[PDB]
RNA sequence: GCCGGCUAAGAUCAAGUGUAGUAUCUGUUCUUAUCAGUUUAAUAUCUGAUUCCUCGAGGA
């Protein structure tokens, strides 16, 4: 897990030897793994590249971070408001700093991860201090231009 | 509905002294003739007049379609000793698994000797 | 009981009948006859003088090994006459 | 009056070829010695199985037969014969000892399609058009995993870059064969 | 003359038949441009039944005349018709069709027959692939030395047929391997033959008599084409296996390898070290002038 | 019964084995036909006679004498 | 210059590299046949000609895939070498050498035998000469068989099958056949006996005397 | 399928001291255990 | 084959049908158990010995 780098944000043009060919300049990528879905039978955008040394994986994570690969925000990492279609290049501290401009955050946010890879699932949950920050996130942040990924902010629970 | 997959062939015109055995030989020269599953007596029909008179027309159904297309390009416009035959895909206008599998096993490639 | 004789072969030439004329005695092939068949002296004697080596009918022509059997030196065993017990 | 596996492993020069049943042979020392000869592929491995050499799993259901490339590219004259003997290639072949068994069928440069899908323009004549991963290499330094790699702008000059080649590896006789047709 | 001549081919006298076939053969060899190709097709389809004749001269003349007619009208149409006929008929007619395909492929180079025959193996239906395999078997047996240019083309098909669960598939593929091995010998085709041996060998533990017979035939053909050293290398580790089944099979194969080419094996035996009681090293071969 | 006859003829040929063949029989068989092959091939005997500095008749006689009991006497 | 070739008494050939800066001798290739090597000759950077105690000559070449920079699959080395030539001579060869014999001629492989014989193996330069000589050998194998009952193809395949060698000692026996059989042989090659004789003499005078 | 119990090799148990005297079942599983995690763990104990 | 398991993973003993040959189908049973011998690469197989609980009954 230390020598392997988890890549997120892969489109349909990216393939299993294509990621190994793109990561060959960063370091000696020994193997590439792409988990296939059960309903569609294709990649879900997240994969893994197992290299030989941890320094090559660190250089690939520091070089290929927030890159625009196949029209997709590909990024390598070390393997009541709901935000969907978020970029995997952002972290919890980056999401807390991005959410601090609209309103005040009550605590540190959390992002959902896949049970197989564990880098990024695609959705996240963040809680605001009051309902005014949630309304400002649903008015402004729900549709704002993020890092090559159109996010969507919505309410997790609402009572009619 | 079934446009192709028609294993029946229609022999337009034949000598009026045609027997059944000479006809089934003519037809067996081009493949295996399908047999009625409940019985013997290959599925071959000699069309007859209101009497014993022979109209001179014949029907023959085959096991497979390739044998039909074989008879089409080898029997059509070919002369038996006296007469000129005509061959066409038969027109129609108006137990099972056991013997099906047997006739299939007639095409086997099993070890002999 | 289809067994070859496998005795020391002599100067007698093997014969084939009208039904077996083109056949190879060992593998029953019909392609490329190559080597003349020799039989032992007990297979060539008296009433056995001219006889098919495969079946035993009246011989009409020479028996041959095929090129495939000649390449594998299967013509170097004994008398290839089919004998029944 | 028969060896144990660990006892026989102590006697032989090569213990990793010893197996469970090897101690039950009539002459295990000769068996293990022949198992270590510098050749001699081993036994087909399904002698002890109980499934008649054809595994009924692994999803063998697949395409019937994929003809070679030379198959596709009167019916064809001596010119298409010329084509079939110019296109004829040698297929993949396994060497002397690679036996088959039931299971063993399933188990600086960028492509033009990936560069077109990623939104990267083509290489100009005399300018600086780096990939977006090259800015991190120009800021932090060269990668220690591949020190011999050259990039345009940092180590390679701008006029280099030609087509889709955005990098080159520069690693720091009488090679002609002897008897060959002319 | 020829349309008057074609009904005599069905006469049942031997001299009449032989002379008629010879005459039609001469006509097809020299005067081929005087009669339509459809009548030639009918005549060849009629000649198909004479390959079963009880007499050798009839078969010889029929082979000659079929070769001439095939050389005349072209391989494409006759090959299509022969494949259709191989698909739908009884045993003897299918065997005669196989012989006819081999004849067509020998007169008109097998380059013209092999693609259409391999395209028929692509049909997803048994009893069609087995016919293609029998035709390939007889084709290689019939062309012999000419096959040295076509071993690379049929290797993946033989791989597929040897990986198959059907027994007739593997038996016929073994027969093909045997005929191909004995056909090319001294022509430098050892790579593909070793590759195919890697797929033939796992079938030695087969109980079915026909399959094991074909496997033994293929092994004895590879003993000639590939050499006894490779066969001894395949037998060494099983000669002294703990199981009696493995020992029986391997000693049968070894005795077959030993009876043929006993002399070559002298240079191939592996070194066996002396024990306390007995001396096993051959010291003369260790001399160094 | 043709296969059974082949199984009896293969056993008949001297030098063939079976599932009960021991190491000693195998090794003496290959030693014996090695000595016969040396006697047959003219340039192998030349090599040996040059190597050990003997006449070729002497090497032939030595090989014939070694033919009797190669690999020592059998077990038990 | 870079590599070392080792001959084993019973194994054929081992390829070794000397690491000048690491002071290491590493085995990176070997063969798949047992050979009782008597002598060896380097033909180029990848190919070796070998001889045998049993009277055989062979040529072994490294595949183009071969990696030299190494730091077993058959209880041997990881990479293997391919055999591209096999020939039985009938006598034990003790000397092999690549050289040019006549002034202004071509390079040949000269060998020497324990019975006092001297011979050469020369390469073909075109496919037409190779095909013509192959057909000559094929037709002379049948219509002029060896005198003591031996099969010619089986004799040159004594220990290993022949690979890519034409027996020119069988081919030059054409000049000593009777005119009727010389015509029967020549009319199959679409040629006359004098043309075949001239073609046989050309390849000999190109290399040797 | 009590018949598979004795046909596949069960009811015959093997134990390994390198693996906590862990007793394994029929030979197909017992031969595979040396590659599994628990045996690697037990072997690392000795080094 | 499906998401370790759902007893389609094996052997066997009687009968029917049928082929030149291979075969195909039904009832079954499958020791749920131990020891000794034979045997098997190891299984397998074969050869012999081996009072209580519950509501007259059943199970061990
Ligand atoms: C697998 C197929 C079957 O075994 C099948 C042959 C056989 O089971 C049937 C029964 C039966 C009696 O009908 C068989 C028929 C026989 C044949 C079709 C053979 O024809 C003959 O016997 C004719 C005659 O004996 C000799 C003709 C001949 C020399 O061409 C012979 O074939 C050959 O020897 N070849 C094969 C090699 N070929 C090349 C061509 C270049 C120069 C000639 C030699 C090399 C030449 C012709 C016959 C071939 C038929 C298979
Ligand atoms: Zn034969
Ligand atoms: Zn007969
Ligand atoms: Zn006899
Ligand atoms: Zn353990």
């Amino acid at each position: 897990q230390d020598a392997t780098v988890y890549v997120g944000g892969l489109d349909e043009k990216v393939s299993e030897p294509l990621l190994w060919e793109l990561f060959l300049q960063a370091g000696p990528v020994v193997n590439t793994h792409m988990p296939k879905d059960r309903v569609t039978g294709q990649h879900q955008g997240y994969g893994f590249v197992e290299f030989l040394s941890e320094e090559d994986a660190d250089y690939a994570i520091k070089i290929m971070n927030m890159i625009k690969l196949y029209g997709k925000p590909i990024r390598v990492n070390k393997a009541n408001i709901f935000i969907g279609n978020l970029d995997p290049e952002i972290d919890e501290k980056l999401l807390y700093d991005t959410f601090s401009a609209f309103g005040v955050i009550l605590q540190t946010p959390k992002i959902m991860r896949d049970p197989d890879t564990g880098n990024s699932k695609g959705y996240a949950f963040i809680n605001f201090a009051s309902f005014d920050a949630s309304d400002a996130a649903i008015e402004a942040m729900n549709g704002q231009y993020l890092c090559n990924r159109p996010i969507t902010v919505s309410y997790a629970f609402k009572k009619d | 509905v079934e446009e192709d997959r028609n294993t029946n062939v229609y022999v337009s015109g034949l000598p009026p002294d045609i027997t059944v055995d000479e006809f089934i030989q003519l037809m067996s020269k081009f493949g295996i003739i399908m047999r009625d599953p409940q019985t013997e007596e290959f599925k071959v029909k000699l069309y007859k007049d209101n009497q014993g008179n022979l109209k001179g027309d014949g029907l023959c159904c085959y096991l497979k379609r390739e044998s039909v297309e074989l008879a089409l390009k080898l029997l059509d416009e070919d002369e038996i000793r006296g007469y000129k035959l005509h061959v066409e895909v038969a027109k129609f206008q108006l137990d099972y698994k056991k013997k099906l599998s047997m006739q299939q096993k007639q095409l086997d490639w099993r070890p002999e000797r | 009981d289809l067994i070859f004789c496998r005795k020391q072969a002599g100067v007698a030439i093997g014969r084939l009948c009208e039904k077996c004329d083109g056949k190879c005695v060992i593998c029953d092939s019909y392609v490329r006859p190559c080597t003349l068949v020799r039989i032992c002296d007990e297979c060539n004697y008296g009433s056995y003088q001219g006889r098919c080596v495969i079946c035993g009918g009246p011989g009409v022509s020479d028996a041959y090994y095929c090129k495939e059997c000649t390449i594998q030196e299967k013509d170097r065993d004994g008398c290839p006459k089919i004998v029944n017990l | 009056n028969r060896f144990t596996v660990a006892e026989l492993k102590q006697l032989v020069a090569r213990p990793d070829v010893v197996e469970m049943h090897d101690v039950t042979a009539q002459d295990p020392k000769l068996l293990v010695h022949l198992k270590a000869t510098r050749n001699s592929v081993p036994v087909p491995r399904h002698w002890c199985f109980k499934r008649k050499y054809l595994q009924g799993k692994r999803g063998i259901e697949k395409p019937p037969f994929e003809l070679p490339d030379f198959i596709k590219r009167d019916i064809d004259y001596q010119k298409l014969h010329d084509a079939f003997f110019k296109w004829q290639t040698k297929p993949k072949l396994t060497i002397h000892g690679d036996l088959y068994y039931e299971g063993k069928e399933f188990e600086g440069d960028l492509s033009d399609e990936l560069r077109i899908s990623l939104g990267m323009p083509v290489g100009p004549n005399a300018h600086k058009v780096p990939p977006p991963w090259l800015i991190a290499m120009q800021r932090y330094g060269p990668p220690p995993s591949y020190p011999n790699l050259k990039i345009p702008g940092l180590n390679s000059p701008i006029p280099p870059l030609y087509g889709d080649v955005f990098g080159t590896n520069a690693a720091e006789i009488d090679r002609t064969p002897w008897g060959e047709l002319e | 003359l020829l349309p008057r001549l074609t009904p005599i081919l069905k006469n049942r006298h031997e001299k009449v038949q032989e002379n008629c076939i010879d005459l039609v053969g001469r006509i097809a060899d020299r005067g081929a441009e005087y009669v339509s190709a459809r009548e030639w097709m009918r005549i060849c389809f009629e000649l198909l039944e004479l390959l079963k004749a009880h007499k050798k001269a009839i078969r010889r003349a029929t082979v000659n005349t079929f070769g001439y007619i095939a050389k005349a009208i072209g391989p494409h149409d006759v090959l299509a018709t022969l494949l259709n006929n191989l698909k739908v008929q009884e045993r003897q007619n299918r065997v005669c069709t196989t012989v006819a395909i081999a004849i067509v492929a020998e007169t008109c180079s097998p380059f013209t027959v092999l693609p259409a025959l391999m395209n028929e193996y692509r049909v997803p239906e048994l009893n069609v692939q087995n016919g293609v395999l029998k035709s390939l078997s007889f084709l290689f047996e019939y062309i012999g030395e000419m096959g040295k240019d076509y071993i690379y083309a049929v290797t993946p098909l033989l791989e597929d047929a040897l990986m198959d669960r059907d027994l007739v598939h593997r038996q016929t593929a073994s027969a093909v391997v045997q005929h191909m091995s004995l056909g090319v010998y001294g022509f430098g085709c050892e790579d593909s033959l070793n590759h195919l041996l890697n797929y033939v060998w796992p079938n030695v533990f087969e109980t079915s008599p026909h399959v094991i017979q074909a496997v033994m035939g293929a092994l004895e053909g590879l003993r000639v084409a590939i050499g006894p050293c490779r066969m001894l290398q395949y037998c060494l580790q099983g000669l002294f296996h703990p199981a009696r089944k493995v020992r029986d099979v391997y000693w049968k194969i070894y005795n077959s390898i030993y009876i043929g080419s006993q002399d070559a094996l002298i240079a191939h035996y592996p070194r066996i070290y002396n024990d306390d009681k007995n001396t096993y090293i051959r010291y003369e071969l260790d001399y160094i002038l | 019964t043709i296969h059974s006859q082949l199984e009896h003829l293969q056993s008949k040929y001297i030098g063939t084995g079976h599932a009960d063949t021991t190491k000693w029989e195998w090794l003496v068989n290959q030693h014996r036909d090695s000595y016969c092959s040396y006697m047959g091939h003219f340039d192998l005997l030349n090599y040996f006679a040059i190597a050990e500095n003997e006449s070729k008749a002497r090497v032939r006689f030595n090989l014939m004498e070694k033919m009797l009991q190669p690999c020592g006497p059998p077990a038990d | 210059g870079h590599r070392v070739i080792v001959s084993d008494v019973q194994e054929s050939f081992i390829w070794v590299r000397y690491k000048r800066n690491e002071n290491q001798l590493i085995i990176f290739a070997d063969d798949t046949y047992p050979r009782w090597v008597t002598t060896a000759s380097l033909l180029d950077y990848d190919t070796v000609a070998g001889a045998d105690k049993f009277g055989n000559i062979c040529v072994v070449r490294l595949p183009p895939n071969t990696n030299d920079e190494v730091d077993g699959l058959l209880n041997g080395a990881s990479q293997k070498a391919e055999v591209i030539m096999n020939y039985h001579v009938g006598e034990t060869v003790l000397s092999l050498q690549k050289t040019t014999l006549i002034p202004g001629g071509s390079e040949s492989l000269v060998y020497t035998t324990l019975s006092g014989g001297i011979g050469i193996l020369v390469p073909f330069t075109s496919h037409e000469d190779h095909d013509f000589f192959q057909h000559v050998e094929m037709h002379l194998r049948s219509e002029h068989p060896p005198l003591c009952g031996r099969d010619h193809l089986s004799f040159r395949s004594y220990y290993f099958p022949v690979k890519n060698v034409i027996d020119g000692d069988l081919c030059e026996q054409f000049n000593s056949m009777e005119p009727n059989k010389q015509k029967n042989v020549s009319e199959e090659l679409d040629r006359t006996p004098p043309e075949v004789s001239k073609k046989l003499e050309d390849i000999r005078t190109r290399y040797a005397f | 399928p009590y018949w598979l119990y004795k046909l596949h090799g069960l009811n015959i148990n093997y134990n390994c001291e390198i693996c906590g005297n862990y007793t394994y079942r029929g030979p197909k599983a017992f031969q595979r255990h040396f590659a599994e995690w628990r045996h690697a763990h037990g072997m690392r104990c000795l080094g």
